[PDB]
């Protein structure tokens, strides 16, 4: 397989170990900056529930997604870079991250 | 086990 980041953190991070997952964002900023989002815009989830909330800036995020010809268990994934605002559904005490919603 | 909170920073966090 290649060894490009997402072939290697999808690995890394046991997202890849037992199949191959079509998609995944990855955020490169703090995580204390991430968990600020919860208190950040509020808006509407995809699903309808209003936990969830869009951060007022961009962010750097690597998008992966799987190939035409990935398939377990040599997983594949073409690796794009972007800067776009996150949104995040937030729940508990702390109140944190516990989905991402999407990227805009 | 893994908490939701913890899935998601092992899943889509890279600081």
């Amino acid at each position: 397989s290649s060894s490009n980041y997402c072939n290697q953190m999808m690995k890394s991070r046991n997202l890849t170990k037992d199949r191959c997952k079509p998609v995944n964002t990855f955020v490169h900023e703090s995580l204390a900056d991430v968990q600020a989002v919860c208190s950040q815009k509020n808006v509407a989830c995809k699903n309808g529930q209003t936990n969830c909330y869009q951060s007022y800036s961009t962010m750097s995020i690597t998008d992966c997604r799987e190939t035409g010809s990935s398939k377990y268990p040599n997983c594949a994934y073409k690796t794009t870079q972007a800067n776009k605002h996150i949104i995040v559904a937030c729940e508990g005490n702390p109140y944190v991250p516990v989905h991402f919603d999407a990227s805009v | 086990k893994e908490t939701a909170a913890a899935k998601a920073e092992r899943q889509h966090l890279d600081s």
